[PDB]
């Protein structure tokens, strides 16, 4: 039971991680597809944005909470020019990247599966498999590469528009200058954080795909079962990214926090 | 095969905004040139104590900023400070290296002090062997109890 | 937003946590900010901006001050506006009418 | 390392620095009893980098870094630098701590 | 229920003091200065004990404190309480005197307001 | 179903979004709003504002009364407008701006002096009311003033 | 935009309904009972899992940085105000939109497509009084429930995580938590996990019932419920936050 | 539905239990019987309703309410003391700091005289002394500097 | 159109609302709040009853709710327009009297204005909906 699905799992992202260099040579095309639909969404969420918009609002809403309660908590304490020094800190330490990932997770992850459980459902992948065409290199491969390749762009806009929301929110809302912000942001952050942030994302989105594909592949029950797995593949997904967060900030920190005040 | 050419336009449009996002990110943002050294010479500075530097600290001109703490590392004489300061200031060859705290919390520093203010520059890779240290807090607070302590409080 | 402020310029022997874009004071109100900040010979030049809605006096002191522990410094020209001569547009503010802050070093030294 | 106390705001994970730099961090904080005497025993893990270059005759203070921050140990060669360097079986004692705010 | 005096004033496990063979203390402070229970005891400016109850007992307050095993203490051994830091924490300081004696404190022993 | 999918949703959706944005806006400044929660608005003239801001606590005998509402410069003088709570206050009252921690937290005290009723837009004359001596101000005139000592010449002279 | 326009009004049509069924109609205490127990055992385990590991690294994370400043004492009170005004409300929005809500809307698009939503309405049975009044109050009262034994779980963990890992004093964690965090704190939590919760409900059932058969209508139906939830939720965190930091406890 | 109902309401108790905790935790709620007394200040401070009263440092009640009595010229300071702890005729207040941040707590000192006071009565300005006012002690410091 | 007129109405009836508080508030300060909010009851109750008055004139028209006019949307407005026009009135005249407590233009135009016409749109659907109850007592069954 637990094995046996412990197996199932281990088995489908192993052939799905060996078939990444097949799909790379031989679906050249259906990458750059994927590569389309996952920037700029499918269906009745294109016509916003798709996942840039989302990615995008839900970002600068985590920028514009750290900004308004860092500032009111250190206007209320007295050290209030800290601001920025704070809102940097938590932007790559722990809000970008697991609201990024969250956000990434729903919607990539979400139309990942419904697509995948409707070609289930309507014996596409029976028919990839009569056809001679190996249905996970075809679907699940191509899937982990658009991620990988969309992902980097991604979180790079997502962290520009949290740290934009955050200086906007601090520096116009709250009529603090610029110039104490902006020296207090760029005094006490390291690319090198920033990096490690950005590998951190994309071994995220890597997993988040892979679960979301699982879910997705092996739908069952008619269109009814699609959303059972949507929804069961969103709680793996959340569960993954913060552990998968904690153990990566665990980890690079445990030793060296990177920070240096005092003397 | 495929080639829509409405999937060709998403993919025009998105590798647009992916390179704008990239370039200001990399650019206003993160200050990659900054962290990696571009446009901007390496000096050195000896110290007699640390005074609290550490790195990727400011260096600062009369407070202004003009470049980044490099690395600082104990020696046998005291501390020796490897800096990249932007080819854009000049320093002159008479400046002192002074450590310093911008406030009681922290946020340690190091200043380039000139006098004359002109002359001769220093040249990428020299060294200032002259510096100063600003006084600890922990002597002072033992010297402060010291004083008030050896009064005679009943003679007073 | 050029004319629509009077800009000033001023020379600090030293010019330490102050940063364009910090707000310059009358009597602690808010009048302008702080356009540049840059090296000039052993001084600093900075240049700076004030609404043109309130007047100064032509022999203003301008003083760098730090309100509090941990604060944005700011400029504020001390002497506060009781008539006579104003301070014109492009003036030129030398080292001898110019205050810097006492510095926690200073104070430990 | 011995001192008569460990001193306030003084926890294990205080950087213990050398001419001013971190050269390690503090370990662990004990009180031994010697001659009928409370002391502080201090154990310091620190990066074997910088071990060849503390002199043994080494001064060793629980300085102050702050008003408001924490304490850190503080080591500087002295005016006649001995020619052996310090090591785990090397006895050593803090000269001075800085006095609390009590 | 009837006693809580807030989170901040309840037992809490482990730590120094809270292992089998803790010794505990009675100090009759003239006052606590607003000290909260589960601050830190110190000998030598060594955090090697806990406090435990604040009572007040007859308008004079009384400290019960735990401290790890291991540790001597004469029986006229000083008391005092004071600051751990200018933003921080309050802590209990047990002192030896200038002039120690043979016996020592054991277990339920009190240290009375002259000391 | 039937009532979902009826040709009325575009009315609805313009009632639905207007009364959620006021809904917000209310929730944002239920507390400003002038119509519910008015109280008269006094001021004082002070020689300086010394680091205060608006909605800083105005206190008399040490506890809460309320807040400042607004900081103008008026010629020589800087016009602070405050409010009381619904109390009154004399005419002949003092107020000072002051230094309330070490962080730099400033607030009003406010003295209440004399018999006549100070009525609502009042404004107490520059003489009644003082501005802050600042922290940095101490720190600033101590030093300055013991770097110029010739401390030789003060030991040799004790 | 009219068409969006127009789903938004199907939307708060359909909400002023159900407000108009609970407060008139009689109420489904049989239904309430039954979707609260489903949305518990369906998004228990989750809230925990993600707390937990979230909270530990908020911990970790504030432990650092103020180690490294020097004021290690005073993190209770940031773990405090994180746990409770931000924490809380934000693992409930992310563990009840990606699962009570995404049930709600596959269950009731389930119906949808075997038509029983039809049986109900050709025997005169308003669906909106019995279904959905039931599943938005259950989604209420388990966003309730949830939040504050998210709040609890976090706090727990974080002193346990702190004592026994960074070596921080137990009694500085436990005496600065009231520093930072008081009524307004708690009770604006309460409100936002009350407002989440409903929110949430009724964007599932507005979805389900509205689903749009074919072979994947009831999987598009479930990720817009999900986007949509995201959004909304954000954005009203956002506008409770600024409320909130407005009746500040420190000011 | 009889054991999910069973189920429901023993987590719906458990997590409202938790709820209340927390309540009960940020709210700084007390269950102990209380005896009310006043006390008369030229200046509290800052002190405000619901920070703690403390005798001797123990914490024995709250502070109920603050308000101006003579024209504004005095505070009354309504508070509340633990039952099983009486005040004397010398008993006398104060109000201290709790932080450098501006909270406040009162501290009440028991004195010699045996004599109880009865409750409900109000402890004169006689005997009752403000905090720090640190604005009075940095502004002293002019002349001298 | 019904609505302007309701708006200019009830505009009309809050800037005499804040007139009569700005003066009580004057008078005496410390029940200043008791006041207004006895005045805002008054407001409330003046629209209540108009609200009512409504509901009957739809609910004698139609004897169902599908033939009946869309009372809310009609409500909305007026309230909407009876806020804006309120506080643009009122910030015009505190320009020449100091009694009203009146902020700045944008902050009346919009954010004071969302809170009264919020109030307004409540008190007349509830009005609304009592007054169209009060007479489906009396349709046949």
């Amino acid at each position: 039971r637990f094995l046996d699905s412990m197996g199932h799992v281990a088995w489908f992202v192993v052939q799905a991680i060996v078939h990444v260099p097949h799909a790379f040579r031989h679906y050249r095309r259906e990458s750059l597809r994927l590569v389309a639909e996952i920037g700029m969404g499918t269906g009745a969420m294109a016509v916003i944005g798709g996942t840039v918009a989302i990615i995008g609002f839900v970002t600068l809403s985590a920028g514009s909470l750290i900004a308004i309660q860092g500032f009111a908590s250190l206007g209320n304490i007295g050290v209030e020019a800290f601001t920025g020094f704070f809102a940097a800190l938590a932007n790559i330490r722990v809000v970008a990247p697991v609201v990024t990932g969250q956000a990434l997770a729903a919607t990539v992850g979400a139309g990942a599966t419904a697509e995948l459980g409707a070609m289930r459902i309507s014996e596409e992948v029976d028919a990839l498999e009569v056809m001679g065409i190996k249905s996970i290199s075809y679907l699940v491969s191509t899937r982990i590469m658009a991620g990988a390749i969309v992902i980097i762009p991604l979180y790079a806009m997502a962290i520009l528009l949290s740290f934009m929301s955050a200086q906007l929110v601090t520096t116009i809302f709250y009529s603090q200058s610029v110039g104490t912000y902006e020296h207090y942001f760029h005094t006490f952050l390291r690319v090198d954080d920033v990096m490690w942030s950005f590998l951190e994302v994309i071994i995220m989105s890597v997993i988040v795909m892979l679960n979301h594909c699982y879910f997705g592949y092996f739908a069952s029950g008619g269109a009814v079962g699609v959303g059972e797995a949507v929804g069961r593949s969103m709680r793996t997904s959340l569960i993954a990214i913060v552990l998968v967060v904690l153990l990566a900030s665990l980890a690079l920190y445990g030793t060296d926090p990177n920070f240096n005040l005092t003397v | 095969m495929l080639l829509t050419r409405f999937i060709k336009m998403q993919l025009v449009i998105f590798l647009t905004l992916t390179l704008v996002a990239l370039v200001v990110l990399a650019l206003f943002y993160l200050r990659l040139p900054t962290w990696a050294g571009l446009g901007m010479y390496k000096l050195n500075a000896d110290l007699p104590n640390s005074g609290g530097l550490y790195a990727t600290a400011n260096v600062t001109y009369r407070g202004t900023t003009i470049g980044k703490v490099t690395s600082v590392e104990p020696s046998e004489s005291g501390a020796r400070v490897e800096m990249n300061i932007y080819d854009r200031y000049k320093i002159p060859a008479d400046a002192t290296a002074n450590v310093h705290s911008v406030s009681a919390v922290g946020e340690q520093f190091i200043d380039l002090t000139s006098d004359s203010g002109g002359g001769a520059y220093f040249q990428p890779g020299d060294t200032i062997t002259k510096a100063t240290v600003p006084a600890e807090v922990g002597p002072a607070l033992d010297a402060a109890e010291k004083g008030l302590a050896v009064l005679p409080k009943e003679k007073i | 937003r050029k004319l629509t402020n009077t800009t000033v310029t001023a020379y600090f022997p030293e010019v330490l946590a102050l940063y364009p874009g910090d707000k310059v004071l009358i009597m602690g109100v808010r009048v302008g900010s702080i356009d540049s900040i840059e090296t000039a010979g052993d001084k600093m030049k900075v240049v700076f901006h004030f609404n043109n809605k309130y007047k100064v006096p032509e022999n203003a002191t301008a003083s760098i001050l730090n309100p509090s522990l941990v604060a944005s410094r700011v400029i504020q020209l001390s002497p506060p506006y009781t008539g006579g001569p104003t301070l014109r547009d492009g003036a030129v503010l030398d080292v001898d009418r110019t205050q810097v802050p006492i510095e926690y070093d200073e104070v430990r030294n | 390392v011995l001192s008569g106390r460990a001193g306030l705001s003084m926890d294990p994970g205080s950087k213990v620095t050398f001419n001013g730099v971190p050269i390690g961090r503090l370990a662990s904080i004990d009180v031994v009893e010697v001659d009928d005497n409370p002391e502080a025993r201090l154990t310091l893990d620190v990066d074997p980098k910088y071990l060849d270059l503390i002199p043994e005759n080494a001064n060793v203070e629980l300085r102050a870094t702050t008003v408001f921050g924490n304490k850190y140990i503080s080591f500087l060669s002295p005016k006649n630098p001995s020619a052996e360097r310090l090591s785990a079986s090397t006895p050593i004692r803090a000269q001075g701590v800085t006095t609390e705010f009590n | 229920c009837g006693q809580w005096r807030g989170i901040a004033n309840v037992p809490l496990p482990g730590g120094p003091g809270t292992e089998s063979g803790s010794m505990t203390l009675y100090v009759q402070m003239p006052e606590t200065l607003a000290l909260n229970a589960n601050s830190r005891v110190r000998v030598r400016d060594v955090f090697v004990g806990r406090v435990r109850k604040i009572e007040l007992i007859n308008w004079v307050p009384t400290l019960t404190v735990d401290v790890e095993p291991g540790i001597k203490l004469p029986k006229n051994t000083l008391a005092k309480i004071g600051q751990t830091s200018l933003l921080g924490s309050q802590h209990v300081e047990l002192n030896p005197p200038e002039d120690p004696s043979s016996e020592l404190l054991r277990d339920g022993d009190t240290i009375p307001l002259a000391q | 179903m039937r009532t979902l999918q009826g040709s009325d949703r575009f009315r609805k959706g313009l009632m639905g979004v207007i009364v959620v944005a006021l809904i917000i806006g209310v929730g944002s400044t239920l507390t400003s709003v002038p119509m519910l929660f008015a109280v008269p608005t006094y001021y004082g003239q002070f020689a300086d504002t010394g680091g205060l801001n608006i909605g800083d606590k105005v206190r008399i005998a040490g506890m809460d009364v309320g807040n400042v509402k607004s900081m103008e410069i008026d010629g020589d003088k800087v016009v602070i407008g405050y409010t009381l709570g619904g109390r009154t206050i004399g005419t002949e009252s003092r107020a000072a701006i002051r230094t309330d921690t070490i962080l730099g937290r400033k607030n009003i005290e406010i003295e209440p002096r004399g018999s006549e009723t100070l009525k609502p837009r009042g404004v107490l004359p520059v003489g009644q009311t003082s501005a802050p001596y600042q922290i940095y101000d101490a720190f600033l005139d101590v030093t300055r003033n013991a770097a110029g000592w010739d401390t030789q010449a003060v030991r040799q002279s004790l | 935009l009219e068409k969006p326009l127009a789903t938004v009004g199907g939307f708060f049509k359909m909400s002023v309904m159900t407000g108009k069924a609970l407060f008139t109609r009689p109420f489904q205490w049989k239904e309430f009972v039954l979707q609260s127990w489903f949305l518990i055992r369906v998004a228990f385990l989750p809230t925990l899992a993600v707390s937990i590991p979230l909270t530990v690294l908020i911990i970790f994370t504030l432990n650092i940085l103020l180690a490294e400043f020097g004021a290690a004492d005073v993190s209770g009170a940031g773990a405090a105000l994180g746990a409770v005004t931000q924490l809380g409300p934000l693992v409930t929005v992310l563990v009840v939109a990606g699962a009570g809500s995404t049930a709600i809307c596959a269950d009731l698009g389930a119906r949808t497509v075997r038509e029983e939503i039809d049986a109900l309405e050709v025997l005169g049975i308003d669906p909106i009084e019995r279904l959905v009044v039931p599943r938005v109050v259950a989604s209420t009262f388990v966003a309730f429930m949830l939040n504050g034994a998210v709040i609890t779980i976090g706090l727990v963990g974080g002193f346990f995580f702190g004592v026994y890992i960074q070596n921080v004093s137990a009694g500085a964690y436990v005496s600065t938590l009231t520093l930072l965090t008081g009524f307004p704190e708690v009770l604006i939590s309460v409100v936002k996990a009350t407002l989440f919760g409903m929110i949430a409900g009724l964007v599932g059932c507005y979805r389900g019932l509205t689903v749009a058969g074919g072979s994947k209508g009831v999987g598009t139906a479930v990720n817009e419920t999900l986007v949509l939830c995201v959004v909304a939720l954000f954005a009203v965190n956002v506008v409770l936050t600024t409320i909130g930091v407005r009746f500040g406890t420190g000011r | 539905i009889k054991g999910t109902l069973f189920k429901l309401g023993i987590f719906s108790l458990v997590l409202l239990t938790f709820t209340a905790l927390i309540f009960v935790v940020f709210g700084q709620i007390r269950f102990n019987r209380t005896t009310e007394y006043s006390a008369i200040f030229k200046n509290v401070s800052g002190l405000r309703d619901g920070q703690f009263v403390r005798a001797a440092g123990v914490e024995v009640g709250k502070v109920k309410s603050v308000d101006l009595i003579n024209g504004g010229e005095q505070a009354e300071v309504k508070f509340t003391v633990e039952r099983s702890l009486p005040l004397f005729q010398e008993t006398t207040a104060a109000i201290r700091y709790q932080d450098l941040i501006g909270n406040r707590y009162l501290e009440l000192k028991r004195g010699d005289s045996d004599q109880i006071l009865p409750p409900g009565s109000t402890i004169p300005v006689e005997r009752t002394e403000p905090a720090l006012d640190l604005d009075a002690l940095v502004g002293g410091f002019r002349p001298l500097f | 159109s019904k609505w302007l007129l309701r708006g200019v109405v009830f505009a009309t009836a809050m800037v005499i609302v804040r007139l009569l508080q700005g003066a009580l508030v004057n008078a005496s300060p410390g029940n200043a709040i008791w006041f207004s909010t006895g005045l805002l009851v008054l407001y409330a109750i003046g629209v209540a009853v108009w609200g009512v008055l409504d509901g009957r004139g739809d609910a004698r028209s139609n004897p169902d709710p599908d033939r009946r006019a869309d009372l809310a949307m009609t409500w909305l407005l007026a309230g909407l327009a009876a806020g804006i026009l309120s506080g643009a009135v009122s910030w015009f005249i505190g320009l020449f009297y100091k009694s009203i407590y009146t902020e700045s233009l944008l902050n009346e135009i919009t954010t004071f204005a969302a809170f009264t016409a919020l109030l307004t749109f409540l008190v007349a659907v509830a009005g609304v909906t009592i007054g169209r109850w009060t007479i489906d007592r009396k349709a046949p069954p």
